[PDB]
């Protein structure tokens, strides 16, 4: 009848993390694990029928039928490895039960930290200006705006080398909007740079 | 396999000339399930019920053809029986608590040869309760307790199953054939199921049969699959190597089909859990019978006694009959010193009973 | 192999008729019909254990189903409903019934059913050059593309350098954002991050485009307004290295 698991989580590149599954069906018939990539189809993970740990690769699924619970544990965790992982557990008649996902957030493992705000040229094909927010570390907060003409987007996601990088865009239509105040009140480390003038 | 039935014609209750009675045909034992019985009065054909194809744990097929009634005024009546393991009709005359659930599976090769390609019945206490078939694609309830506790989303729910697992078995028949190099009439049986001791204790099975014959068991302990031939080594290796499906069966074995089989006995705790005590009759004809009518469960002891021990020596033991009531019938015969007391003993709810029956 | 689902975008005029053509390459006999929701497990809507026979889900009001083969399986709605919104996906296994049998899913279908296709456009694209500041003092440089004001939520931005596609230093928002997100009729805006070498930058020879594949209306669609039909469109912009 219910399956409960966290709506979000956050964890650091290389770190390990743990997703819980809770459930109250009528009856057991197995528990799955899917990986579901943004906008794209999710991916059978693992399966849980007896009582136990079952080990595949980094990804290792726990599962306790008397007490209705289930950990997907993630080792090693790579940029790839955000997603949303679905929880599922098949009733006494043999249907499927989904619970709304969890949500994975990785960020990158930054060993040297270079924080500052630039000032992108103009585009001359666009009317607004933009200011970007890069190098900081995972240490580092970055939210919206007091301002609703001012538009600001951290959160990236990386593509699938790379010149991985944690950024932040903020952009505006006004005159108002400068490259000094853009990014003000953002929780900061000591020896970021923001432009003055 | 090929297996000649097993014919027994007895009468629900003890005949009484002018009491309206019911005859009854058991045959069973027999495989293929390839069989037309037909009850006789002096060689007349009668019209007769025939209850549905049933099947025992030794894959053998069991069917139970009765008559609306029978008074018995001074007739005679009979049975006529045509298998694949007899060359003639044989005739024959009419003369005078641990609790389980099973769930059972045949199948029939390509084409149809007359019978349903897939039937599927499910038993509690060799209650019937569940049935299935190609013909009709329904999942319809055997036992009133059954329809009456379970609301029509649990038929509707499985009849989808049912399609499902109809599908999958004429494929798995299909690939049995072509490992064994053969075509033509062939039967496949699956028994799945698990039962409740007395004292708490549970076990479950999950059996395969092709042509009759044992084909695949599992054992869910040590996870595995037991196969008695060079062919179905070739599912073995398959089946196993899916170590997840594996540990699905323990689960469902273990704990779902408990659950159910609790879930049931709770439904039919009026039929199942009731027992009724052996009325014993004794008649000679030389030869002594000693008949027991309408007892539950069928779990039950009968032999004759001398002076007073068991006579093992030129004895027929007859087996559990189904009466037809719910109930069930048995009989042992003696064919036979000076001064000697033959007498019946019976136990059931033991409760022994002792009928003297001859004495010079 | 894998399980084929036909379209990935689609947008609809309340009232409209459509279909989803669903294809599974393998050789299975168990197919599903999904709806994926925000802040919702997928529900399942209609399904088929087998070819022959189809079955109702959990919530199949509004909705139609056809089993052509044991390879498709049809999704059809005949009347569209704002409600009809979501991202629905086919699903595949080998049998019904099974325990540790799996699922396999399609690709995904992106649905919008709008009461008027009048707000539906093309994003407005712009890229911006990397700062002065940042090539001199981390040696690396930045672009930027802002894909803004579309509607309905049907793009695809991908970063292009000298005429191939590029993936590496390229980090794109998972989602777009509302503009006005007070109002209900508001459009997206959809922003994203090209990283390359100083050296790679300042070579005036190097070619750098943002692009955002976007779905709109077809060729058939009605169109009785006046402005431009916002069809099915690639909208780009483009920049070049500075020395």
């Amino acid at each position: 009848q219910n399956i409960d698991q966290p709506t979000e989580m956050t964890a650091t590149e290389g770190a390990i993390v743990q997703i819980n599954c809770t459930y109250q069906t009528s009856g057991f018939n197995g528990l799955f694990w899917y990986q579901q990539h943004a906008g794209e189809a999710p991916t059978f993970l693992s399966y849980n029928v007896l009582d136990g740990l079952e080990e595949k690769g980094r990804f290792s699924s726990f599962l306790s039928r008397s007490k209705g619970y289930s950990y997907l544990l993630l080792k090693e965790l790579q940029m790839k490895d955000s997603a949303s992982y679905l929880c599922a557990v098949k009733d006494s008649n043999y249907q499927l039960i989904w619970g709304a996902g969890t949500k994975l957030i990785i960020k990158p493992n930054i060993q040297n930290p270079d924080p500052a705000v630039y000032q992108l040229r103009d585009s001359k094909s666009s009317d607004k200006s933009v200011c970007l927010f890069t190098d900081f570390d995972s240490q580092t907060n970055v939210s919206q705006s007091k301002d609703s003409d001012v538009y600001i987007t951290d959160k990236c996601v990386l593509d699938m080398m790379d010149f991985k990088s944690n950024s932040a865009v903020a952009w505006s239509n006004k005159s108002d909007f400068a490259c000094a105040n853009a990014f003000n009140n953002s929780i900061i480390p000591e020896d970021t740079f923001f432009p003055s003038p | 396999i090929q297996r000649p039935p097993k014919i027994q014609v007895y009468s629900r209750h003890p005949p009484e000339d002018g009491k309206p009675n019911y005859l009854n045909c058991y045959v069973y034992g027999f495989h293929p399930p390839q069989i037309e019985i037909d009850l006789l009065k002096n060689g007349e054909k009668i019209k007769s019920e025939q209850s549905d194809l049933s099947f025992s744990k030794d894959w053998s097929f069991y069917l139970l053809s009765h008559a609306e009634f029978t008074p018995n005024s001074k007739d005679q009546y009979s049975c006529r029986v045509k298998h694949v393991t007899l060359e003639q009709p044989r005739i024959v005359k009419w003369d005078r608590r641990t609790h389980s659930l099973r769930y059972f599976r045949l199948g029939i090769s390509e084409p149809g040869y007359g019978i349903p390609e897939f039937i599927s019945a499910g038993y509690v206490d060799s209650h019937p309760i569940t049935m299935y078939n190609s013909v009709s694609q329904l999942k319809e309830p055997r036992a009133l307790w059954m329809e009456e506790n379970l609301a029509p989303d649990h038929w509707e729910r499985y009849t989808q199953l049912l399609r499902g697992w109809q599908q999958a078995f004429k494929v798995e028949l299909k690939q049995l054939q072509h490992h064994y190099n053969h075509s033509g009439f062939h039967t496949y049986q699956r028994m799945i199921g698990c039962e409740l001791l007395e004292d708490g204790s549970i076990t479950g099975f999950l059996q395969y049969a092709y042509d009759g014959q044992d084909f695949l068991i599992f054992n869910k302990d040590t996870l595995s699959w037991m196969a008695m031939d060079n062919v179905a080594d070739i599912i073995r290796r398959v089946w196993e190597a899916n170590r997840h499906e594996l540990q699905y069966q323990k689960n469902w074995l273990e704990e779902e089909c408990i659950a159910w089989l609790k879930r049931f006995l709770e439904y039919g705790k009026d039929a199942l859990q009731r027992t009724e005590p052996p009325k014993v009759r004794v008649n000679h004809k030389t030869t002594l019978y000693c008949r027991a009518y309408g007892f539950y469960p069928p779990e039950i002891s009968i032999n004759w006694m001398k002076n007073g021990e068991e006579i093992f020596q030129d004895t027929d033991y007859g087996g559990i009959l189904p009466s037809g009531d719910g109930t069930y019938q048995t009989w042992v015969s003696v064919e036979l010193q000076n001064g000697d007391i033959y007498s019946c003993h019976v136990e059931h709810g033991g409760v022994h009973m002792v009928l003297q029956g001859f004495q010079e | 192999a894998g399980v084929t689902q036909t379209p990935k975008f689609q947008v609809l005029k309340t009232g409209q008729s459509m279909t989803l053509q669903c294809a599974q390459d393998m050789n299975h006999n168990s197919m599903y019909w999904y709806r994926q929701d925000p802040g919702m497990g997928l529900r399942l809507i209609y399904y088929s254990a087998s070819e022959g026979t189809t079955d109702k889900g959990e919530v199949p009001n509004g909705y139609n189903v056809s089993r052509l083969n044991k390879r498709e399986f049809s999704l059809r709605l005949e009347s569209a409903a704002p409600s009809q919104t979501s991202v629905y996906f086919c699903a595949s296994s080998v049998w019904t019934g099974e325990g540790s049998g799996e699922l396999f899913f399609g690709e995904g279908s992106r649905l919008t059913v709008l009461e008027d296709l009048k707000n539906v456009f093309p994003p407005e694209v712009a890229v911006f050059e990397p700062s002065e500041a940042e090539i001199s003092h981390t040696q690396k440089a930045t672009l930027v593309c802002l894909a803004t004001g579309f509607y309905p939520d049907h793009v695809e931005l991908s970063w292009w350098v000298n005429g191939k596609e590029v993936h590496s230093g390229v980090c794109t928002d998972p989602q777009p954002l509302k503009e006005q997100p007070a109002l209900n009729d508001s459009r997206y805006a959809l922003s994203s991050r090209l990283r390359v070498s100083a050296t790679f930058w300042q070579n005036p020879r190097n070619h750098f485009r943002c692009q955002v594949q976007f779905y709109g209306l077809s060729e058939n669609d009605e169109w009785t307004q006046d402005r431009a039909k916002p069809v099915t469109q690639i909208v780009s912009a483009e920049a070049w290295g500075r020395a």
